């Protein structure tokens, strides 16, 4: 019918995914030794009788990463070719992961991916996953990004990663490798689906009521939207939205491809005993600044076009009153550009709920992608934490010392520029 | 997979190491005959890190024990584990090094260097992903400096491509040993600032002032000081062997540690610390521990933080925590502290999460601080060298083995030049 | 005379088989003290500026340049005063020629320093002039001395190396065939580029002894010190594309990183601590804002063909003024 191959890259990669397919067989009903006691082959291959498995590849440079994978309980699931790493990690080093390491691995998961694609026709695009702040995530990503642009092109190529937050952070060269990164991620990528941490750990305290959030509880959520964007690939609705009309309805100018995401309700447990949820109450959470997975404020900017889907128990009429409600809320606004930037789809299927989670379980839900200019302030942030580190060279030494040359930090900073400036001309 | 090699120098070097490789067997589940008969498979998953996998399920520490007085190595025999180090990997010399570093540089250390190496090049060869060596020793004395700087030199030039990561003992400003303590000193960091990638500056009066102020010991011995010193070493090396939510390994550590490649020195640290009596008041959480390991009561180091500012810090966290919980602490110590990091670098810390705590813990964190205080370390050393040097104390001792004088002015150069750079950044 | 900073860029006509290439196309405009790099990358056009006090376009030839500055700096070295001049540039530049060429910067200045030096004598009458030279080249990290047919330890006690050569010069000639076996021994990198390729820094050091023979100043004596430095220029991984490749990308690229963080630290007033942080540094430190005229010159080709390494020339060296 229709498909994804999934691809994931770093730790951060790696446990995404994990977590992503960990919702991906609880919504079909497979079981971790690939049997089920359809839309399933959306990702999940047919493989024999008794038998699916996910189509997917895994990559880390440093052994561990896929070793926890090799090692869980999904062990069963996976065909082990899927499983690939290096021997030492990038260290944080995007020279490393670009020009040094990821040098070789990258044949080995091309010839992975390739095997995948070969198997199978509805191939309408890929789905990685990666951090701008890591090397995996940025060198060996952005290596494999160009690649994957030539060996297939046509096909969607779609990501979800983890931007540097406001204050949280990792690591100190982390300036760097964002701002590298964003410099292939520019003319490679067709759609970015952009993820803070600092910005969801916040959401998990208020929203999910969870005083002291892990990287489950980050996932969880992360896995959610990803689950939403693929419902209308999995199954039936009332308004079909396809991918790729997504990605039809999402851009409206080549250089603009940056979404920001939300979803609602999130509202813990125990919360859920006592929460009117109704379809104009939860449209109504999602324009709320404070219920977005990434740091920005709407308020202080305007909407170049919204998306919402719904999941679940809704009723089109009712879907069409809460926008129409929406419209009149003069607090939010849009692009003079786009007098018609409203869009809508609904899905028959509701979310579901990973076992021990904190997110409850709802009849109605809403996943929604947004695009806006509200989205510089991200960048902004990135430009002075990267000038300080750049103006005294401060570790470039590290990145030089892989074969990176010393203008390759000046033209990703110039690009860089460019960037936050056509989503500023564009905010008319 | 990125495997370290071990070489122990000198006796401070060959017990400090004892005490490490007690430490880290117990770690991986391996008995004092080698055997192992551990608690889970993570400790056979990675224990090819540190050491040789036998027949018998026996398993060798990848190490090698150097001095020029025989007795050092009976002695690191005579001890639990002492079975388990390779029979073949003594590698000693007749003599001591007389507390001289030419002795054991252009003399008598020649000689042990060209037989060590060799076995360090077999060890190395038998590698499949080797990560680095690890080098313990003290600038103090002949052997772990001469010895050490010459054999750590030959090393990084066969081996220029692996992590040469050293941990050495750094002399006191007071509690001396030798009249030349100076010289020594003086005449390994001229070389140390060339050879070695990673430095740990492990400070024998601040070691002594922490088991006698906040472990409360009555009479501590050396033992003692080994414990908190292999506390930091296995501390290092921890996502190495032991995986976590936020993995990490030494070239991460170095790549976020080190801005300007001449500032590889550095003040170990470990929490939680607590006397036996202490322990009934312990608030076993993130904020514990990190009100302990930014207390700069508790650095190894006769500098005191408190006095400067930090370049760089890092932590690595191991065992029952939330990273949200880690986060922001650090947050929170960085604003609360802000006065005391350098205002370059957006955002002074770097983390790491191990899901496994040291054993007896219920989580601990390993502390290491790039530290602009540091310069006192290099800078008192320089005024008891110029001191010596500018009578010509004791050079007849160190000319008398075919050292020129030009090589005292640039040893002196090299560390005078190391203390202006790191106070630069204050 | 002493250390200011003078900038020069050298546009070169298109060699061969840059003007076969349909990337010929020149997108370089020189104006007498700025270029203008026409950009067309993603078609988005801008006049990209960069500042020199040279900006000499592909119709400037070596005896212009010598006029335009070198011309000036050896006579300035000639009064008593050091001189350090280093050379950047790009590959197909034949800059490894340029430099010495037969006429190349240390020809031309050779010439005109003996063809001054034999008028001067004649108006003291010697001069007692006499000069040293040297060709320390840096290869792996290594000191090569190529003036010399090993141990070569640097110390300071009095910047020098131990067992560097010292040649003393009388004469023009005796430099041309010292440098005609000297080059003979330049040792190389198997490049993409060039399997020949020199893999080094190279100071060649023409040191003057001067000594003012009027019926007064008889008694001083001041030394021409003239550092004529070959920085190999930054490799581009793809060119060499191993283990000499990642040898030389430290050697070179960090060392010329180092460099750059020199000659900022330099121009920010924040000096000193970078002397030590490579050999190089430490060699030339004597350029380091004392009483040495400096000097950098650099060489590109115009064609689109080049230009990104011509972006990455341009970067460097621009720099050296914009840090
Ligand atoms: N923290 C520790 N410091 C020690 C220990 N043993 C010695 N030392 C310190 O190191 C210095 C004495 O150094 P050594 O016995 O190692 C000299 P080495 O045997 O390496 O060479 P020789 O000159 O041939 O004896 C001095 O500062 C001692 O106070 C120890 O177990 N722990
Ligand atoms: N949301 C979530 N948070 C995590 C996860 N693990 C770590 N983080 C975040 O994801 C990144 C963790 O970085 P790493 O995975 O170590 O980076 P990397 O790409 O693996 O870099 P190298 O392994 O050095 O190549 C940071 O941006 C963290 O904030 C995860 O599974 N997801
Ligand atoms: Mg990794
Ligand atoms: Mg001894």
């Amino acid at each position: 019918m229709r498909e994804c191959i999934s691809i994931h890259v770093g730790q951060a990669g790696v446990q995404i995914g994990n977590a992503c397919w960990e919702l991906y067989c609880l919504e079909h009903g497979i079981q971790p030794d690939g049997q089920m006691p359809d839309s399933f082959n959306t990702f999940f291959s047919e493989t024999g009788a008794g038998k699916h498995v996910p189509r997917a590849v895994f990559v880390d440079l440093e052994p561990t990463v896929i070793d926890e994978v090799r090692t869980g309980t999904y062990r069963q699931l996976f065909h082990p070719e899927q499983l690939i790493t290096g021997k030492e990690d990038a260290a944080n080093n995007y020279a490393r992961g670009h020009y040094t390491i990821g040098k070789e691995i990258i044949d080995l998961v091309l010839d992975r991916i390739r095997k995948l694609a070969d198997q199978c026709t509805g191939l309408q695009g890929f789905l990685v996953f990666h951090s701008f702040g890591g090397g995996t995530g940025s060198g060996f990503t952005s290596l494999l990004m160009e690649r994957l642009s030539v060996d297939y092109g046509k096909k969607s190529k779609l990501e979800f990663s983890i931007y540097p937050a406001p204050q949280v952070s990792t690591a100190v060269v982390e300036p760097y490798n964002s701002i590298l990164t964003t410099h292939t991620t520019l003319e490679h990528s067709d759609c970015a689906f952009m993820v803070d941490n600092e910005a969801i750990y916040d959401i998990c305290r208020r929203n999910l009521d969870i005083e002291r959030p892990t990287y489950t509880n980050l996932n969880r959520l992360i896995s959610q939207i990803v689950s939403s964007i693929t419902a209308s690939l999995r199954f039936d609705g009332a308004l079909n939205v396809d991918l790729t009309e997504f990605q039809t309805n999402l851009v409206p100018y080549p250089r603009i491809h940056f979404p920001l995401a939300t979803y609602a309700p999130v509202i813990s447990a125990e919360k859920a005993y006592h929460e009117q949820l109704s379809v104009a109450e939860i449209t109504n959470a999602c324009f709320e600044p404070a219920n977005q997975m990434v740091k920005c404020d709407p308020r202080h900017g305007k909407y170049m076009a919204c998306c919402l889907l719904y999941r679940g128990d809704v009723v089109p009429k009712d879907v069409n009153a809460a926008i129409a409600t929406i419209k009149t809320k003069r607090s939010i606004q849009f692009v003079d550009w786009c007098p018609t930037g409203f869009k809508v789809g609904i899905n028959y299927q509701p979310p579901t709920v990973v076992p021990g989670g904190d997110l409850a379980k709802v009849q109605r839900a809403v996943c929604m992608l947004s695009n806006t200019t509200a989205i510089a302030e991200a960048w902004a942030r990135l430009d002075h934490k990267f000038d300080l580190m750049y103006a005294k060279r401060a570790f470039v030494h590290w990145y030089v010392g892989e074969g990176m040359e010393e203008g390759e930090f000046s033209e990703a900073r110039e690009d860089m520029a460019a960037l936050e400036k056509d989503y500023e001309e564009v905010g008319v | 997979m990125r495997e370290i090699v071990h070489i122990q120098a000198g006796q401070c070097g060959n017990q400090i190491g004892a005490k490490f490789w007690e430490v880290i067997s117990d770690e991986h589940g391996i008995d004092p005959t080698g055997s192992y008969h551990g608690d889970s498979d993570l400790q056979l998953e990675r224990i090819n890190v540190y050491y040789n996998e036998a027949a018998g399920n026996k398993y060798v520490p990848r190490a090698i024990l150097v001095d020029l007085e025989p007795g050092t190595m009976d002695s690191v025999r005579s001890g639990p584990f002492g079975q388990i180090f390779r029979p073949d990997n003594f590698v000693f010399g007749q003599s001591g090094a007389g507390n001289n570093w030419a002795k054991g540089h252009y003399t008598e250390g020649a000689e042990l260097v060209d037989s060590v190496l060799d076995v360090v090049r077999k060890e190395s060869e038998s590698c499949d992903c080797l990560q680095g060596f690890q080098l313990t020793h003290s600038l103090g004395g002949g052997t772990g400096s001469g010895m050490g700087t010459l054999l750590i030199s030959k090393i990084r030039e066969e081996y220029p491509d692996r992590i040469m990561n050293t941990f050495s003992v750094v002399p006191s400003p007071k509690v001396s040993d030798t009249v030349v303590e100076p010289y020594n000193a003086t005449l390994s960091v001229h070389q140390l600032v060339e050879n070695t990638d990673e430095t740990y500056c492990i400070d024998n009066e601040a070691l002594y002032d922490i088991c006698f102020r906040t472990l409360k010991l009555t009479t501590p011995t050396y033992g003692d000081l080994n414990h908190l010193v292999s506390a930091t070493m296995s501390g290092v090396t921890t996502c190495l062997r032991f995986p976590g939510q936020l993995n990490a390994d030494l070239r991460k550590l170095a790549v976020n540690m080190v801005p300007f490649p001449r500032l590889h020195f550095f003040m170990p640290g470990f929490a939680p610390l607590t006397s036996r009596g202490s322990q009934q008041y312990r608030a076993l959480t993130v904020p514990e521990l990190t009100q302990q390991m930014f207390d700069a009561k508790n650095m190894m180091a006769a500098c005191d933080p408190r006095h400067g500012r930090y370049l760089t810090v890092a932590a690595v966290f191991r065992g029952r925590m939330s990273m949200k919980e880690v986060d922001e602490q650090m947050l929170n110590v960085q604003n609360k502290n802000s006065s005391y990091f350098v205002e370059w670098i957006p955002n002074n810390v770097k983390t790491a999460v191990c899901d496994i705590p040291p054993r007896g813990l219920k989580m601990s964190a390993t502390f290491i601080g790039n530290s602009t205080a540091i310069q006192e370390l290099f800078k008192r050393i320089s005024e008891q060298f110029t001191a010596m040097f500018r009578r010509k104390a004791f050079l007849h001792w160190y000319t008398g083995e075919g050292m020129d004088e030009m090589e005292f002015t640039e040893a002196e150069s090299n560390m005078n030049d190391l203390v202006s750079e790191y106070q630069q950044y204050q | 005379s002493c250390v200011n900073i003078k900038v020069i860029v050298r546009c070169r006509p298109l060699n061969e088989k840059e003007k076969n290439d349909i990337n010929n196309e020149e997108v370089v405009r020189i104006n007498n003290n700025e270029v203008i790099l026409t950009i067309n990358r993603n078609n988005e056009i801008y006049e990209k500026k960069y500042s020199f006090d040279y900006a000499c376009d592909k119709d400037v030839d070596q005896k212009t340049l010598f006029n335009n500055y070198i011309y000036q700096i050896v006579d300035e070295v000639l009064q008593g005063f050091n001189c350090t001049l280093f050379c950047y540039g790009q590959t197909g530049t034949g800059k490894t020629y340029t430099m010495e060429g037969k006429t190349g910067l240390i020809f031309r200045v050779t010439k005109r320093i003996f063809d001054i030096l034999n008028k001067r004598k004649e108006e003291k009458i010697m001069y007692d002039f006499n000069i040293k030279i040297s060709y320390l080249e840096i290869y792996n990290e290594e000191l090569c001395d190529l003036l010399s047919s090993m141990k070569l330890r640097i110390y300071e006690d009095g910047l020098n190396v131990d067992k560097l050569e010292e040649k003393s010069i009388n004469s023009f000639e005796e430099i041309y065939y010292i440098i005609c076996s000297a080059i003979k021994k330049r040792r190389t990198a198997e490049t993409a580029y060039n399997k020949k390729s020199s893999r080094s820094h190279s100071i060649f050091t023409i040191t003057l002894i001067i000594k003012d023979i009027n019926n007064v100043g008889e008694s001083i004596t001041k030394i021409g010190k003239l550092n004529l430095v070959d920085l190999a220029g930054s490799e581009n991984a793809l060119k060499s594309s191993l283990k000499i490749r990642q040898q030389e990308s430290c050697n070179i690229n960090q060392s010329l990183l180092t460099l750059g963080r020199v000659i900022n630290s330099l121009i920010e007033n924040s000096s000193y601590i970078p002397y030590r942080d490579s050999k190089l540094t430490r060699l030339l430190q004597d350029s380091l804002g004392g009483k040495t005229k400096t000097f950098i010159v650099a060489t590109i080709s115009p064609s689109s063909l080049c230009i990104d390494e011509t972006l990455s020339t341009l970067d460097y060296v621009f720099r050296a003024k914009n840090i």
